[PDB]
């Protein structure tokens, strides 16, 4: 029946995820202790995707919640929706990972692997036709970063046939914790380009942007950052949740949006970013704006491969038709010629909450290459002195892994170079 | 009496199926329930509306009917549907998950896991007939299931069943109605294998139908419930002489004998006029001569081309309604004089006529006004090898860069099988220009 | 902001048509092989009409009607007047021409027993022609203007739109020898006005009465004749094109149809008002922004 | 322009007007095909989980 099995990994994962969580339980009508108060049978039609049914008719998420220390997962437990979780996807250890790749991946969290994937063949077991999974992580810690990849990398193992998606967080100087995230950064892509078929590329420097020059948030908190992320998981997912006029699972969506294996990391955006409700023309001209770009890449820096967009609320499809066929016309520079019709346009009845219409943007843009290069140049130019990577070689690492990270990325970069030429 | 199987694959292909014989029984006048106060002949007999429904002993009548996908989310609409108690649940099957818009996934992957099971239940069928005639296709060009498992069916089909025809009924892709990027390829890749398995097929360009829902029904944004009420009456105007006492097409092997003189070149141009609305009230009733005329009208095929920069090969007129002949031969004789209408040097220039007395019949409800006369025309022109054109087009524009190849090649298939399939179409183009040009 | 795409480098007319396009500011042009266009000017040889008006949302126009080639072929052309009960053999303005590789071989030896031809794709012996296409009657009386007493062929540009509009432009011009015919102005071309102050000072006559009428009738003629074969009336693009046709003048002022050019190329100082009034009847016509023709 | 074969019947009629006269693989084989196919699937997950072992 479509199920989703959902992972959260590391401080940031899980902060994120919870918020992901406590979203859609609010679409849907699930209030923090599991029951259904909603007013609509469309809230409940695929409910399944995302959440198992109880015995006392309740409704508990897929999700499993993972990290090596207890501190984060200690305050999912007690949040707003904290007991809405499945008290066994707890899963966590005690030493943390220190922001160290080496440490998520190799040692600490190699420890705590096994536990985590027999919580996983638990949640998949019990589904009458596995979708796929979804994994929420930073990629400049260490548990969501290294033990993230390493998760992935065993599901890929275990289930071979399933879809892989990531929702993951881009470091940046701007928004740091560590001087180290480059390093984990680039470890993390290496594995993301291998073992993914979708990755949502989220850039913290971006997020702040979005809170600072356009919601005018002096001081942005890492809250602030995560409620940008929380309406875009939601709109991403949303014709997945919700019935409409498009059927498809996770592998015939990543079918029409991966042209190329490797080249799978998406651009998120999302509109609005208020009382005075949005026209179809404003949404649509923010929603390819940079401006509501989650990557940090200036779009027309590159050219898009495949384009999705999603409208949510009550409109005139007609118009909305006509508005996405007006910015196709008025930048056809931009879209690749040698993909006919690559920009794909789903409608949902029911908005989230707040607004009375939305739009969520999902870019196959070879301008990402701009976010890659970026971390490869904060990479290098510590790498080229070897600075700090005594932490990793601490851990059993060899210079000679973190020269082949840095020279598949540049790979990737090459990879997106050569599809902006053509 | 010969019976005729139809098989629903994908989900254009059942939910298009269910439009077509929810019309078949108002037109039969056959309740949901099965019972047709019409049919003396409780439990058998042998009419023409037998060649597409069984009888039982309880008085029922059921559809000589198939449905197949790979999900069941568009099938379980019809086994609580309106007409659930018409179809016996031996004639609905699905499978967990589909094949992804993957035509490799589809034919592959998929398919051989489930094609042993279908080709079962249409042997349950083809038990209880006489003398089968052969088997009418309704499937999606674009869809994974709709391209990749009906080629399968149809290789299948030919061996099992190799005295018996197979008329296809095929929806073209079109972008305006469509969110997959990967059809063009799914297109070509169904057409050239099941290009030697299928003796007549109708194209149906979702293009179109779109813009004439557009155009006649003033409906701003069609849906597939608008497209597939159109549709239907199509189907239903090709598939009546099949249902009913005749002389023109009565079986499978005169569609091929009056519309395909060569194999290969088996795709008639469909046009059919009027559509009303039906939120219209009033409406002047248009004359034989000018639904006639309007057979000639591009904007009313089922795909858009212009036959007038192409040949005829053959051409076939459907009327139902109150028609007499005079009218329409006064109609044929004024519309040459009109219109270019150029025959091929080997075939007759002419004109095969029938006439169904029995009005259209429309859906209650539906957005198609009630008319007093109505035409479709069958006519095989070269210039529907325009749609070819566009298709093989997009084809090469991707394949070029080798664009979702991947997904393919990783299902088991060969990427030599691309190029096999587009060097057919290349073919195929070369052989309209032949008999075209 | 309109979209339009050139596939067709070689166009004397529309690398002008393009310029006056972009000098609007409300034209941007995309590259040759950009299917997201508004227009279209197309190449001259296997023009993708099968391509055309299926892009959502986008109203297509192409600068070439398709069949046309029906009128400006030689071969088609004679076939196209002999076998139309519109034009038939009666056809007084134009030549008696015969197609030989249907063919005419025999019909015309027959017409054969003044008698030069002219064979094209001059002699006064049939077996000279056949052993060198379309033969077609020499005009073996032209008229001559004076003085220089020499032969000359008049080139007027016609533009037929979407609506199928037929728009005569009032500035012709004359392809006039050098040499002096013998049956044994800058840079040879000469404009209407001057033409016209001729034939009133030596003919009695003007150029609207003697020989415009007649070639407004020959225009007409032709084109609503190719009218329901190629008209885009009821089709999902639409179509416009610029035609050529070449006339021919006898001693008595009769007017005689040569050819007919489906891409002409224009007169030198008349680019400037041609091409500007091909974009406003048939270009801002169907996208309009923020007469020079003679409608038929 | 001839009318020619009218045939009559309660339900309707049908005729033609001429205005103008004129100038598979067996079942081893498919198994073969879905086989193939199968088998190199079988190929392409045994480098991967070869890959993963390393
Ligand atoms: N006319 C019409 N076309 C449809 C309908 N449903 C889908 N289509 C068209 O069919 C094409 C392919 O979609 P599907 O037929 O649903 O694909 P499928 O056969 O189910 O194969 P899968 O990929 O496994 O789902 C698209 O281009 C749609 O435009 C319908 O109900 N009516
Ligand atoms: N958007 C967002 N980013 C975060 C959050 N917490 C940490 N990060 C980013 O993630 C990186 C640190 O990784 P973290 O998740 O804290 O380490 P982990 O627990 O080992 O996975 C830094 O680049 C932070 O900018 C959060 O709540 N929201
Ligand atoms: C064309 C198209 C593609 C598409 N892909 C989506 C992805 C959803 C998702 C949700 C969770 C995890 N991974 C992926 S939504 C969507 C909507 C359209 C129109
Ligand atoms: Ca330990
Ligand atoms: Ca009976
Ligand atoms: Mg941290
Ligand atoms: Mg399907």
């Amino acid at each position: 029946m479509r199920e989703i099995v959902h992972i959260q990994a590391g401080q940031c994962g899980n902060q994120i995820g919870a918020k992901f969580w406590e979203v859609i339980s609010d679409e849907h009508g699930i209030d923090p202790t599991g029951s259904y108060h909603g007013d609509s049978d469309l809230q409940l039609e695929r409910i399944n995707v995302y959440y198992n049914e109880a015995t006392g008719n309740k409704y508990v998420p897929r999700a499993i919640l993972v990290d090596l220390e207890p501190g984060t997962m200690d305050s999912v437990r007690s949040g707003p929706f904290g007991q809405i979780f499945r008290p066994d996807n707890f899963v966590f250890g005690q030493s943390g990972a220190g922001n160290n790749w080496a440490k998520g991946h190799y040692t600490e969290g190699a420890e705590l692997v096994d536990s985590v994937l027999d919580v996983v063949r638990k949640e998949s077991e019990s589904c009458d036709c596995l979708q796929g999974f979804q994994l929420t992580h930073s990629l400049g810690g260490g548990t969501g970063s290294g033990m993230g990849t390493l998760l992935i990398s065993k599901i890929r193992e275990e289930y071979p046939d399933r879809i892989m998606n990531t929702f993951s967080v881009m470091p940046s100087p701007k928004v740091s914790d560590t001087v180290v995230e480059p390093y984990n950064a680039t470890l993390s892509v290496h594995q993301l380009v291998e073992n993914t078929d979708e990755t949502y590329c989220i850039d913290n420097e971006a997020l702040y942007d979005i809170c600072f020059r356009t919601l005018k948030l002096t001081t942005p908190t890492y809250g602030d950052l995560n409620h940008l992320v929380s309406a875009t998981m939601s709109g991403v997912t949303t014709c997945l949740r919700f019935p409409g006029q498009l059927n498809a699972d996770l592998r015939k969506l990543a079918v029409n949006m991966v042209p190329f294996p490797r080249l799978h990391f998406f651009m998120p955006g999302f509109a609005p970013l208020q009382y005075r409700a949005l026209t179809v023309p404003e949404l649509t001209q923010q929603m390819f704006d940079s401006k509501n770009m989650m990557a940090a890449c200036d779009p027309r820096h590159g050219r898009y491969l495949t384009v999705a967009a999603i409208f949510r609320g009550r409109m005139s499809m007609k118009e909305v038709d006509e508005q996405m066929l007006n910015v196709q016309n008025k930048n056809s520079s931009y879209f690749v010629e040698w993909i006919p019709n690559n920009v794909k346009t789903a409608v949902c009845d029911i908005p989230p909450r707040g607004l009375k219409m939305s739009a969520t943007f999902i870019g196959n843009s070879t301008a990402i290459q701009e976010l890659f290069k970026r971390i490869s140049e904060q990479f290098t130019a510590m790498f080229r002195r070897k600075a700090f990577l005594h932490w990793y070689t601490g851990e059993g690492m060899d210079e000679m892994e973190f020269t082949e990270a840095e020279s598949n990325m540049n790979d990737l970069v090459s990879e997106y170079q050569q599809y902006q030429d053509a | 009496m010969r019976e005729c199987i139809s098989i629903h694959v994908g989900q254009a292909g059942v939910q298009i199926g269910n439009a077509c014989w929810e019309l078949y029984c108002l037109e039969h006048g056959i309740q949901p329930d099965g019972q047709m106060p019409s049919d003396k002949t409780i439990g058998g007999g042998d009419d023409s509306f037998n060649t597409f429904f069984s009888e039982t002993g309880a008085g029922k009548h059921v559809p000589r009917a198939v449905f197949v996908d790979l999900e069941p989310t568009v099938i379980d609409e019809v086994r609580t549907g309106t007409y659930r108690q018409l179809f016996h649940p031996e004639q609905l099957i699905t499978g967990k998950e589909d094949a992804a818009n993957n035509y490799a996934r589809g034919h592959y992957t998929i398919g051989k896991e489930i094609i042993d099971l279908v080709l079962d239940r249409i042997r349950k069928l083809a038990d209880q007939c006489t003398g089968l005639q052969g088997f009418l296709v309704f499937h999606s060009f674009g869809g994974g299931t709709g391209s990749g498992f009906t080629s399968l069916l149809m290789e299948r089909l030919s061996v099992d069943y190799g005295k018996k025809s197979k008329l296809e009924f095929s929806i073209y892709p079109a972008p305006q109605v469509s969110t997959a990027v990967v059809e063009p390829y799914n297109s070509i890749l169904t057409t050239h294998t099941t290009l030697e398995h299928s003796d007549c097929a109708f194209m149906v360009d979702n293009e179109a139908i779109y813009d004439i829902c557009r155009r006649n029904l003033d409906i701003e944004r069609p849906t597939y419930t608008n497209l597939n009420r159109l549709i239907s009456q199509i189907v239903s105007s090709i598939t009546a002489s099949l249902r009913f006492d005749g002389a023109l097409n009565v079986d499978l092997t005169e569609f091929q004998t009056n519309l395909v003189p060569y194999p290969r070149i088996h795709f008639p141009l469909a046009t059919y006029a009027p559509v009303i609305s039906a939120e219209k009230a009033y409406h002047e009733q248009l004359s034989v001569a000018e639904i006639t005329n309007a057979c000639f009208e591009p904007a009313n095929q089922m795909v858009k081309c212009d036959p007038r920069h192409g040949k005829y090969m053959a051409c076939c007129l459907l009327y139902r309604g109150d028609v007499v002949p005079k009218d329409v031969n006064a109609a044929i004789a004024t519309i040459k004089t009109k219109r270019s209408i150029q025959f091929v040097d080997w075939c007759p220039t002419g004109f095969k006529v029938g006439i169904n007395y029995q009005p259209p019949t429309v859906v209650p409800g539906g957005d198609l006004a009630k008319v007093q006369r109505a035409v479709c025309m069958l006519s095989n022109t070269t210039a529907i090898a325009e749609a070819w054109a566009r298709l093989d087009h997009k084809f090469d524009l991707m394949y070029a860069k080798r664009a979702f190849v991947h997904w393919y090649v990783g299902e088991g298939m060969e990427e030599g099988e691309f190029s096999e399939a587009r060097e057919d179409m290349a073919a195929l183009e070369k052989d309209y220009e032949e008999v075209g040009v | 902001m309109y979209t339009f795409v050139v596939r067709d480098e070689n166009s004397s007319v529309y690398a002008e048509v393009s310029r006056l396009l972009l000098a609007t500011g409300q034209w941007k042009r995309l590259r040759k092989d950009n299917p997201r266009f508004n227009l279209m000017l197309g190449e001259r040889n296997r023009l993708p009409f099968g391509r055309l008006g299926h892009e959502p949302g986008l109203v297509q126009l192409v600068n070439y009607y398709r069949g046309a080639d029906k009128l400006c072929r030689k071969a088609s052309l004679v076939k196209l007047i002999k076998t139309s009960p519109e034009l038939s053999e009666s056809c007084t303005w134009f030549p008696e021409s015969y197609v030989i590789y249907t063919d005419e071989r025999e019909v015309f030896l027959a017409a054969y027993n003044g008698n030069v031809w002219i064979a094209k794709s001059i002699s006064s012996e049939a077996s000279e022609l056949l052993d060198f296409h379309v033969i077609q009657k020499y005009l073996e009386k032209p008229l001559l203007l004076e003085p220089g007493h020499r032969k000359f062929d008049i080139r007027s540009w016609v533009l037929v739109d979407h609506l199928y509009n037929i728009y005569l432009y009032r500035e012709g011009v004359l392809r006039t020898s050098s040499e002096p015919y013998n049956s044994a102005e800058e840079g040879n071309e000469m404009f209407f006005e001057e033409f016209n102050q001729y034939l009133m000072d030596a003919l009695n006559t003007t150029l609207e009465n003697s020989i415009l009428l007649q070639i407004k009738h020959i225009i007409r003629s032709c084109l609503m004749c190719i009218e329901p074969a190629i008209s885009t009336k009821h089709l999902h693009y639409q179509s416009f094109q610029l035609f050529g046709f070449d006339f021919m003048v006898d001693e008595e002022l009769k007017v005689w149809l040569i050819e007919v050019n489906g891409a002409p190329a224009c007169a030198q100082k008349l680019y400037a008002e041609l091409c500007q009034g091909i974009v406003d009847v048939a270009i801002s016509s169907v996208f309009p922004l923020a007469s020079i023709f003679i409608k038929l | 322009m001839e009318v020619i074969e009218l045939n009559k019947c309660t339900s309707g009629q049908s005729w033609e007007v001429i205005l103008k006269p004129p100038s598979d693989p067996s079942l081893e084989e498919i198994q073969k095909k879905l086989e193939a196919a199968e088998e190199r699937r079988k190929y392409q997950e045994a480098e991967l989980l070869k890959h993963l072992a390393e």
